[PDB]
């Protein structure tokens, strides 16, 4: 008989950085199905944008001393790393920053394009100490999917490598913590009519509605081929 | 008490034995011992004197 | 070392649980009522084997 | 592909003579070799023979006769 | 248990047996959950008086 | 190298790792790369195989199928210190064993 | 961070010599990721003597275990410390207080036999963010002797090999700073004289970015394209560090006599316009 | 300990405890290490042979006096030192063993 | 993150492992609790109280902490500092019982067994027992893989 | 986006209704979620139809036995229970058994209509004794959806009139399913999910294509938001 396709209401922000998402009632038992596949496939595949290479004029390898700043360059390789950027225009865009002057290097002062989107202007990357101790560097930022090492991104091996470049770690993971929870819902008078709940918590660069929309897309591509002989 | 590199994340315990010695320095069994091969100690009975 | 306690908790009996005191086809059916989350994994049941 | 011989001890149980056969006729198929009575599936010489065992006609003490034959 | 079936079946189905013994122990220790905790481990009251 | 579980193998399987599997049969792999007509000379062999190249893994895999391997630890107390296995190609750098 | 420790993690922290400790009590005027400047406090600073108390800290070197130390600087600007303070933070520590892992977040439950009987599962999570990933520091040391068939040279004309062996090699033999080697390549091109390649080659496996290079050699020797500018790159860091050094205690010095000069008559417009000499 | 009711009035059976299940399965641990968890660990014996009188009455989700815990190290101590002085001496009768059979 | 196995403990009798972590547990919950009304942006007036809960918990204790004599300044660096974990001291023959422990889970929101409802990751189902989980304080030993190899 | 497809499945089944399939190795982590999202439609979410009622004639409380039958009421409940049958058109539907004399009752004998398609109609259902087993009962059969408990059927309610027994029956085709993943390469990598299904039936539909349907199940509740 029927099944009650189900639909999508009050997708509202909280936040701003995690949404709570509903859906239309579902049929008896088919709220955990849903509710697995859909948090397994958020966690497992999303298009995020992440930074992969930084060039800083001023040093030689990443176990260097920059002067001026005041801590070690590996932490500003893993404050690149947890930075989370926004690209709309193309997939691979390089960024570049020119700070100087005593006073923290937050991420709003970035050389912001209309090609990018900056979601945490506060982000703190370094901190200058002295009057005249001008930084400059240049930042790769690609979209991808998954945890890529640094260790199979090296697999080029095309020797383009110069001394000045710096590898960092990318996490194109845009989702973080997912949660759902199964509602009796009340409707006309059936009873296995329930609704369904998903609590997102984002880094601020994906929208709820079309993520749930992809992952929603990518599980019905990966069925097409199952429902076959 | 507390003192400013204290006071910067303070570590909360369940002491109910309130300690009256100090934690002595722990190299003293070194330190100390060089201290007399060494020293320039007058009519020194342990000593390169 | 770890099997021997999952099987233990294969095989035990509570006094009352989820899905006792019924009857069943055979051992297919009991894995349909475990699955399915309408039956408790031990129970008191009466099944057909061959 | 055959792991065990279970079917090789339960009528022919030598665990001696038997891999020494097996030895004398998978020398032979890899140098000098000719084609199996047995379908292949990507394997070597080295596990043929066993399975060889199993259809009846080639057992132990099949092959200190058939010594005589060839 | 695989004892009885080394002298009743032979060598293959116990080997198989142990195998699927094996997978069902892991699978269904897993399922269950078991954890140890201050909770679990009761104290005699009736000690102290002794 | 260090052992850990396959808690998903039969009772005749062993892991390997990709390196130490390579490193091992290195010698069946040229017999196996000159028979199919790929490589030309042993150096040709050493340096097609050195690069890693796909044909590589798949003839490797062949190769490994039945190969038993002999596994022992250091102190054979037993007759039982040295057992045999059939490899099964892993990722990792791990003796991956069964659990039994 | 340990969550749960003993309270002996700052006396084992500080005892050691390992990290930095603020020898007089003062106050911060200069922060740095590699040297640490502080103004001593004025009442304590004995007279004759009106400096002020410089830290050098140390960087990645290579341990016994072949472990890395490094110094963080775990102060900031215009901040007052004490005698015997803390001031810096080197390996396996943070705010002068032990810390030799990490703090995870462990669930006690058999899963599939992967924590068999003493195995341990690991998220993925974690090696994403590489909480555990550790520096290790590992040291080659090439020499040149000399046999009967004439000294080895260190030139970097050897037969046999390719140019892109050499394009990491400069023109003297001797790999830069940075370069990211590969196992089995060459650091360093030394040939035995017919010549036999005698050069040190990275052990197989191993493969990262070289940190460091040290050269020593006898006095009344030649010195080659690289040996000569390393020295020179030695003796002007040297030349930066006293030079520095030196400007650190005049600013102190013209502090103290200005303080001096403040009272018993100055001349306001010397004070302002004329320089300090 | 499971006291569970069955239409009506309660009734007992065999208890579902965690730590109970390791030991009567026969998973890991025996009876001796669950008493040592819960009820007294025993009067140990001094190295040279004798008992001491005063047995530990502490387990160890307890908490132990530090005499308890000096006394109960060199009961410890002497069985790791046998268990690693042993590796030689038996192996070696194994030796004996292979030469003369 | 971490998956252990317990069938280690009841043998090799090591069970402070399992107080540790219960505390381990018990002290994120006070470190998301400040960095749950430190995320709110909120007055430095509730930090003050909720800190001063958080220090005078307990028995009689050596600890005496004035926290309203610092400054604003310095609570704020401290909520800063503390945000990831109230850390907790506990000497070695000194330490404390059980009874702190579930004092200091009533000021967090966590259950006082220390075993909490659990969801298996694949099936999505619910395992029949309660599961402990906690913070435990783990090192990397030095018997690297690729020595060995 | 750039995903990889599962191809080569299998087809091989050594039964009548017993299938097993095989996939193409699927990215990490997918093989769990598509075998535990189809194992779950395939438990307990199809439309199917099975006995819901029977009635007996002359047996009134449930464990009250009659003579001339060899097995007891219990036995026959869980005899006429694989009874395995398909109706088209109307939902509910009632037929009669009757048979007297000795032997076997089989299912040949139960006045087929033409909403019965009853599959391997052999299946045993009681014994006769010489003269005296004339045994007749009537058999409701319903449509319903996966497995439904007797409990639920609320069944203590005292709403059945004398014998109007309920049976504990399943509308569910699956008898049981279980699936695997388990490791399998690529050209370079060598950690690919690759999934394998036992799927065995009733008979009443072909394995095959049973798992099929329940995927467009599947299907049809993303159809509403699928961006295409």
């Amino acid at each position: 008989t029927e099944f009650l396709k189900p639909r999508l209401v009050d997708i509202e922000q909280v936040s701003s950085t995690h949404a709570k998402v509903t859906l239309e009632p579902l049929e008896r038992g088919f709220g955990h199905t849903l509710g697995n596949a859909l948090r397994r496939i958020l966690l497992s595949s999303m298009p995020g944008c992440a930074v992969t290479e930084v060039e800083i004029d001023g040093v030689l390898h990443e176990y260097s001393t920059k002067e001026g700043v005041q801590e070690d360059i590996l932490e500003i390789l893993l404050n690149l790393k947890g930075l989370a950027v926004r690209v709309q225009g193309k997939d691979e865009v390089i960024l570049t920053l020119n700070k100087s002057g005593i006073g923290p290097v937050t991420a709003a002062d970035i050389t912001h394009d209309g090609d990018v989107e900056i979601v945490k202007p506060q982000h703190v990357i370094c901190h200058l100490t002295d009057e005249n101790a001008s930084i400059s560097m240049r930042i790769k930022v690609q979209r991808g999917r998954g945890y890529v090492p640094a260790s199979t991104r090296i697999h080029s091996e095309e020797d383009e490598r110069p001394i000045g470049r710096l590898l960092v770690d990318a996490c194109y993971s845009p989702v973080e913590r997912i949660a759902y929870n199964v509602e009796a819902a009340r409707v006309e008078q059936r009873t296995d009519l329930d609704k369904l709940v998903i609590e997102m918590e984002t880094n601020g660069t994906i929208d709820p509605e079309e993520a749930i929309r992809r992952a929603a897309t990518i599980l019905a591509e990966q069925l097409e081929a199952f429902v076959d002989l | 008490v507390y003192s400013y590199t204290e006071k910067k994340r303070i570590r909360k315990d369940f002491g109910k034995r309130p300690q009256v010695l100090d934690v002595p320095y722990l190299l003293s069994i070194q330190l100390d011992s060089f201290q007399k091969f060494i020293e320039q100690d007058p009519e020194g009975q342990y000593g390169l004197e | 070392q770890d099997v021997v306690l999952g099987l233990y908790y294969m095989t035990r009996d509570c006094v009352n649980a989820k899905g006792e005191g019924m009857v069943l086809t055979g051992p297919k059916e009991a894995e349909r009522l475990y699955r399915s989350g309408l039956a408790s994994l031990h129970a008191r049941v009466k099944v057909r084997i061959t | 592909a055959r792991v065990t011989v279970q079917d090789a001890v339960e009528k022919i149980g030598n665990r001696f003579d038997l891999v020494l056969v097996a030895a004398r006729r998978a020398r032979q198929m890899q140098v000098g070799g000719k084609d199996p009575l047995v379908p292949e599936e990507n394997d070597k010489t080295t596990v043929i023979a066993l399975r060889e065992i199993e259809e009846g006609l080639i057992n132990n003490q099949i092959l200190d006769v058939r010594e005589r034959q060839e | 248990m695989l004892n009885t079936c080394y002298r009743i079946l032979g060598l293959k189905p116990t080997v198989i047996f142990a195998d699927q013994i094996m997978y069902t122990g892991f699978a269904y220790a897993a399922r269950s959950g078991a954890s140890v905790g201050i909770d679990d481990m009761v104290i005699p009251e009736k000690k102290h008086e002794i | 190298s260090v052992i850990t579980v396959g808690p998903y193998l039969r009772l005749h399987q062993c892991g390997l790792p990709k390196k130490m599997a390579l490193e091992l049969f290195k010698p069946f792999i040229y017999g196996k790369l000159e028979l199919r007509g790929l490589a030309t000379t042993i150096k040709a062999a050493k340096k097609m195989v050195e690069r890693e190249e796909a044909v590589v893994w798949d003839i490797l895999d062949e190769v490994i199928r039945e190969h038993p391997v002999l596994l022992n630890r250091a102190p054979t107390l037993h007759r039982l210190g040295i057992q045999a296995f059939e490899p099964v190609l892993i990722e990792g750098k791990a003796i991956q064993l069964h659990p039994l | 961070k340990p969550l749960v420790g003993t309270g002996m993690e700052r006396a084992v922290a500080v005892d050691s010599g390992v990290t930095a400790v603020a020898k007089r009590g003062g106050v911060v005027q200069y922060v740095d990721a590699s040297r640490i400047v502080i103004k001593v406090n004025e009442d304590e600073m004995y007279p004759g003597e009106a400096g002020i108390d410089i830290y050098n800290l140390t960087k990645y070197t290579r341990s016994n275990q072949n472990t890395c130390i490094n110094q963080m600087p775990c102060v900031s600007l215009g901040e007052p410390v004490e005698r015997g303070d803390v001031l810096a933070d080197g390996p396996s520590t943070d705010l002068g207080e032990l810390a030799l892992g990490q703090n995870m977040r462990v669930a006690f439950m058999p899963w599939n036999g992967y924590n068999f009987e003493d195995s341990i599962l690991v998220s993925e999570r974690v090696v994403q963010e590489d909480r555990f990933t550790t520096i290790h520091i590992q040291e080659l040391a090439c020499v040149s002797r000399d046999t009967k068939l004439g000294p080895e040279e260190i030139t970097a004309d050897i037969p046999n090999v390719g140019e892109a062996a050499l394009s990491k090699l400069d023109e003297s033999g001797i790999v830069y700073i940075g370069a990211e080697v590969t196992g089995g390549d060459i650091l360093v091109g030394k040939v035995t004289p017919d010549v036999k390649d005698s050069s040190l080659r990275v052990p197989n496996g191993v493969s990262g970015t070289v940190i460091d290079v040290q050269v020593f050699t006898r006095d009344g020797v030649e010195k080659d394209k690289r040996a000569l500018e390393i020295e020179e790159m030695q003796l002007k860091q040297a030349k930066k560090d006293l030079s520095e050094e030196l400007q650190i205690l005049e600013a102190g010095l013209f502090s103290r006599i200005r303080a001096v000069l403040v009272a018993g008559g100055v001349e306001a417009e010397k004070l302002d316009k004329l320089p300090r000499d | 300990e499971t006291v569970i009711n069955r239409d009506g009035q309660e009734e007992k059976q065999v208890s579902f405890n965690s730590i109970y299940m390791m030991a009567d399965s026969g998973a890991r641990g025996s009876a001796a290490q669950i008493r040592q968890l819960a009820g007294m660990r025993g009067l140990m014996a001094k190295p040279d042979g004798s008992i001491i009188e005063t047995p530990i009455t502490a387990n160890f989700r307890e908490g132990l006096n530090v005499l308890q815990y000096f006394i109960s190290t060199h009961g410890a101590r002497k069985g790791l030192a046998d268990t690693a002085l042993k590796t030689a001496n038996s192996g070696y009768l194994t030796r004996r063993l292979v030469d003369v059979a | 993150d971490i998956v252990l196995n317990p069938l280690g403990v009841p043998s090799r009798m090591n069970i402070g492992q399992i107080l540790e972590t219960h505390l381990g547990m018990a002290a994120k919950g006070i470190g998301d609790k400040i960095n749950a009304m430190l995320k709110q942006q909120q007055e430095v007036a509730k930090l003050r109280e909720f800190i001063q809960r958080a220090y005078d918990l307990g028995a009689d204790v050596r600890q005496k902490v004035d926290l309203s004599t610092f400054s604003d300044e310095e609570v704020m660096r401290l909520a800063e500092n503390l945000r990831k974990g109230m850390p907790i001291a506990t000497p070695v023959f000194d330490g404390a019982k059980e009874a702190e422990i579930k004092e200091l889970l009533k000021l967090g929101d966590l259950p006082t067994s220390g075993q909490i409802r659990l969801y298996d990751g694949r099936t999505g189902e619910q395992f029949e027992r309660p599961v402990t989980v906690g913070y435990m304080y783990m090192l990397k030993l030095n018997h690297l893989v690729d020595d060995k190899m």
